[PDB]
């Protein structure tokens, strides 16, 4: 293809003679000397390098797939549950029967309802108490069985934080660790089923206080290992001297956007869309893409028995005014 | 009991007003990415093995040893 | 301590630290009055129906607020969450509501700024306490309030806009403040004050030599008000009192005393006032003179028995603008730093021809404005269909109501460059159509060159002798 | 000056356009120091060379559409430096 060979030639990459400014600044190791990509390829891993490049392409293109859950205890990635999955969980609680001995206790008291028209759904609410007294709403930890995902969300917006539970014959228990062990307004906290060894609501007595309800604290009390939120992306870096694919994994640093909240707040989603189509504007040629300084590490995966050299970005952030 | 019942009734009011006491369910608001995921449900979703993403703690060790 | 006792003790400690006047020992007599005040306003709704005291709420100081807050927030005391939500969605209705918080703000309200190059009045207002000074915006201020200690029950705090290095955020006071101490109602004039009325005062402003015998005072309805003008040192404004409204006979007055610039907020048209201890000024080029204030001048609300009236075409594109008076609400911002807003989604509002340096911190969607003697320029050209209302110094902008909506998220492409456009209008002296075009052209240039080739805050900096700015140089060949 | 072709180019954040500067009538551009300056020109020519690989049989078929089998353009600009205004782009500052 003649026009193919021409457009191919104009899509080439000029070797860092340019007048443009950098889009990204590395927070640390600035002292390091620039290492051209080819020089890296010719060296065996692992090693640290400081590079300058352009994103010839990145994945995933549909950014709503980029967010992943992460367990630090066993370093396992996990997909985010869909709303349909949560519904498939909560649906099993709508038909359950509240138990008299789980209603009022030294630790929590309750109120009941039957929601009409909704196939006779049963719902029960329990309020946890501080030193045996109901705290103010801003500190009121609330528990639910039978509420839907939308209802528990809207309620979490109002109360401090809320825990989905079901009628355990001894004491209330999280209806499924697949569901959020804690939802705190726009934040859903999940746990690793492998590493967890969950405990009932009475074990809140292990907490240092009954007011802060720090997510980590209540997760530990309920015997749950909480999952982190992370972005995971693939940058196809190009520097004319060579082509190198490096992974990005970070929480609330590279984009300076909380990966925990991005899924539920629309402005953050607009922001990340804008950032990634500002590194890689639609359609126009790689001549006009901006330069991207970043710091990367290299390491051997060896999953294929040996080698499988990979690169991961570290300690770099988009420049303030570029956002 | 006025203060106590007022507090507990505040909590109960929040709950019951939030709870769908009667009638059918309702659709909550949806953000751009959530709606796009709902629309694209069925596409082969992107994911990466954590092994490739620096499970090599030996490499981490000798890396962090570097100056 | 009991919960209530603990709250009382915490409030007492807070008052001792933050609010007890350093002038005196920490007089305990203060705490009971403030406690009574907050309890009063808390109960005044009758919606609490429970705790006699809002134990939930926590007091805050000025410096505490500055250092703790870095988000927009509303702090409505004496409203239920239901009422707060309904109010927040009252006008939009779908607009992003300011998030509610449970803070109590008390302090001293005064014109005195902390700066000291001069008296630094400049018509500003501030709330003061022991910890610091914070500027605030207030509607229809009764100058009686200046210097007293209050409990502000309804206010918004807006952090300093991201572009602003000074970081001087500002409050918005929605409703009149509740004074902590009982009302210090002071006696007014029992004697009918002699004042010249606008017709005789006009005669005297013509025949300046006859300024004798008659008392140098004035009274009348405020018919016309000017924007605040700030020269190299002289900051001043002008107003006009009419015998009636709508009516012909009116007299203008120039106010120049620094301490009196605060009056610019107190006055409001239609209402009638009394001005006193005046003199007749002489200005280069003003054949007919104007009255002016002295340091002894008092501003007073008019009551009849308190006054004695002393009486002696493509063929030729030149088109003329139509003056008028307008009232409306800003629906959305077209170009913020240039000062181009939509009124009602119908009319364009271009403020740049006034100083415009203060309003920018208030102007956001949902603001209610009353414009007096705004020039209406329809068919302004440059492709901009919308007729552009545009105030000049002769008119004035009156804030009717603050906005319920939180400010829009900062966008580096949008906020920067106000100084360059200000230069365009106050140094190059462009006209409105060409100013509109220059604004759009700089938008195009910024879309071509920034942020990769040249960051925005470098591209749009004000042209100075130390270094010129591309934004002006790339335009100059056409403007010349 | 694009080092993959030697030819000059006007460039910005939206792409690139080949150009043919002349220093002045009948004298070529001779000075390497113009690299990287911001060029403004409001009296320029935009040329378009069209290459076509048609297969028309006769003058009759020149009304028919189906025979224009391949179309290639090659658009570039050309003007004098004397008709342009040249500004040096400032360094970054903070
Ligand atoms: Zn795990």
């Amino acid at each position: 293809p003649s026009s193919g060979s021409e457009s191919d030639l104009v899509s080439l990459y000029e070797v860092e003679r340019c007048q443009q400014l950098s889009a990204t600044i590395l927070t640390d190791h600035q002292y390091l000397e620039r290492t051209p990509l080819c020089a890296i390829l010719k060296q065996k891993a692992p090693q640290q390098y400081r590079i300058r490049a352009k994103l010839r392409s990145y994945k995933p293109r549909r950014l709503f797939q980029s967010v992943k859950l992460h367990c630090p205890k066993c370093h396992l990635l996990q997909e985010v549950p869909h709303e349909g999955d949560l519904d498939i969980i909560f649906q099993d609680g709508a038909t359950k029967t509240p138990d008299v001995k789980l209603q009022n206790t030294s630790l929590y008291d309750s109120k009941i309802w039957t929601t009409k028209n909704q196939k006779g759904r049963k719902v029960a609410v329990h309020f946890v108490k501080n030193n045996g007294i109901l705290p103010l709403s801003n500190e009121c930890l609330l528990l639910i069985e039978g509420g839907t995902l939308s209802e528990i969300c809207k309620l979490s917006n109002k109360f401090n934080s809320v825990i989905p539970v079901r009628s355990g014959h001894e004491d209330l228990e999280l209806l499924d660790l697949s569901a959020p062990f804690l939802i705190q307004g726009t934040i859903h906290h999940y746990g690793c089923k492998q590493c967890s060894s969950l405990r009932s609501i009475q074990n809140l007595n292990s907490l240092v206080d009954k007011t802060s309800w720090i997510p980590s604290s209540v997760a530990e009390a309920l015997g749950i290992v909480p999952l982190q939120y992370v972005f995971v992306m693939t940058f196809t870096l190009d520097d004319g001297t060579g082509v190198l694919e490096a992974y990005l994994m970070d929480s609330d640093k590279f984009f300076q956007i909380p990966a925990s909240e991005v899924l539920m707040d629309d402005d953050l989603q607009k922001s990340v869309d804008m950032i990634m189509d500002m590194f890689c504007p639609p359609g126009i040629k790689i001549d006009a893409y901006p330069w991207l300084e970043c710091f990367i590490k290299s390491y051997n995966v060896t999953n294929g028995t040996d080698n499988q050299i990979c690169y991961q970005i570290f300690d770099t952030t988009v420049a303030e005014d570029v956002i | 009991m006025r203060e106590d019942q007022e507090h507990q009734g505040a909590l109960v009011c929040l709950a019951e007003s939030c709870l769908t006491l009667e009638g059918p369910c309702t659709a909550p608001p949806v953000t751009h990415w959530a709606a796009s995921r709902c629309k694209a449900t069925g596409e082969a979703v992107y994911t990466v093995p954590s092994s490739m993403l620096c499970i090599s703690e030996n490499d981490q060790l000798i890396l962090s040893s570097l100056g | 301590p009991s919960s209530e006792q603990a709250w009382l003790e915490d409030a007492q400690v807070f008052i001792q630290k933050t609010l007890c006047p350093a002038v005196k020992e920490p007089n305990v007599q203060l705490t009971p009055l403030v406690i009574d005040c907050v309890k009063t306003v808390w109960l005044s709704q009758g919606r609490n129906q429970g705790s006699t005291l809002p134990l939930s709420y926590s007091f805050v100081s000025v410096q505490d607020l500055k250092t703790h807050q870095r988000l927009p927030c509303c702090s409505h005391l004496s409203w239920s969450s239901s009422a707060y939500q309904a109010w927040a969605q009252e006008a939009g209705p779908n607009g992003n509501p300011l998030p509610r918080e449970q803070l109590l703000l008390l302090g001293t309200l005064t014109d005195l700024s902390a700066d000291l190059e001069q008296e630094c009045r400049n018509g500003s207002l501030y709330v003061r306490d022991n910890t610091g000074v914070l500027s605030c915006e207030l509607i229809d201020l009764d100058l009686s309030w200046l210097g007293h200690l209050f409990l502000f029950p309804r206010w918004s705090y807006l952090p300093p806009a991201r572009w602003n290095s000074s970081g001087e955020g500002h409050l918005e006071l929605w409703d009149a403040p509740v004074p902590v101490f009982p009302l210090t109602i002071s006696p007014g004039p029992v004697t009918p004050i002699p004042v010249l009325y606008p017709e005789s005062a006009s005669c005297l402003l013509r025949l300046r030599n006859k300024l004798r015998g008659v008392q140098r005072n004035l009274a009348g309805s405020l018919v016309r008000l000017s924007a605040l003008v700030k020269s190299k040192q002289k900051a001043y404004f002008i107003l006009s009192l009419g015998r009636s409204h709508p009516a012909v006979t009116h007299v203008s007055i120039i106010v120049q005393v620094p301490a009196q610039l605060v009056w610019h907020r107190a006055l409001r048209p239609g209402t009638a006032y009394v001005l006193t201890e005046l003199r007749v000024s002489k200005i280069r080029g003003q054949r007919q003179h104007v009255w002016m204030t002295s340091q002894s001048s008092r501003l007073l609300l008019l009551k009849p028995e308190c006054v004695q009236e002393l009486e002696l075409d493509p063929e030729s594109l030149v088109r003329y603008s139509r003056l008028l008076s307008y009232s409306g609400a800003v629906t959305g911002v077209l170009n913020e730093p240039a000062g181009l807003y939509e009124l009602d989604g119908q009319l364009g509002l271009c403020l740049a021809y006034q100083q415009f340096r203060g309003l920018r911190r208030v102007m956001r969607p949902g603001v209610c404005l009353q414009l007096q003697d705004v020039h209406l320029l329809q068919s302004v050209g440059g492709g901009t269909r919308r007729p552009v209302l545009a105030p000049c110094l002769r008119g004035a902008v009156l804030l009717q109501s603050f906005s319920r909506q939180k400010p829009g998220a900062h966008s580096s492409r949008q906020a920067y460059g106000a100084s360059l456009y200000e230069q365009l209008v106050w140094e190059r002296q462009l006209g409105l159509p060409l100013y509109l075009w220059a604004t759009k052209a700089l938008e195009e240039l910024a879309c071509k060159l920034c942020p990769h080739v040249l960051r925005h805050h470098q591209f749009l900096q004000h042209s100075s002798p130390g270094s010129p700015s591309l934004g002006l140089q790339l335009l100059a060949p056409t403007l010349d | 000056a694009s080092s993959h072709k030697g030819c000059l180019q006007l460039r910005d954040q939206s792409g690139s356009l080949p150009c043919l500067l002349l220093a002045k009538h009948s004298q070529p551009l001779s000075d390497p120091r113009l690299i990287g300056c911001l060029v403004r020109a409001e009296r320029f020519q935009l040329i378009v060379e069209r290459d076509v690989r048609s297969s028309f049989p006769s003058w009759k078929e020149l009304s028919m559409p189906g025979f224009i089998q391949k179309q290639q353009a090659r658009v570039y600009v050309q003007f004098f430096l004397a008709d342009a205004l040249i500004l040096p782009v400032p360094r970054p500052c903070l």
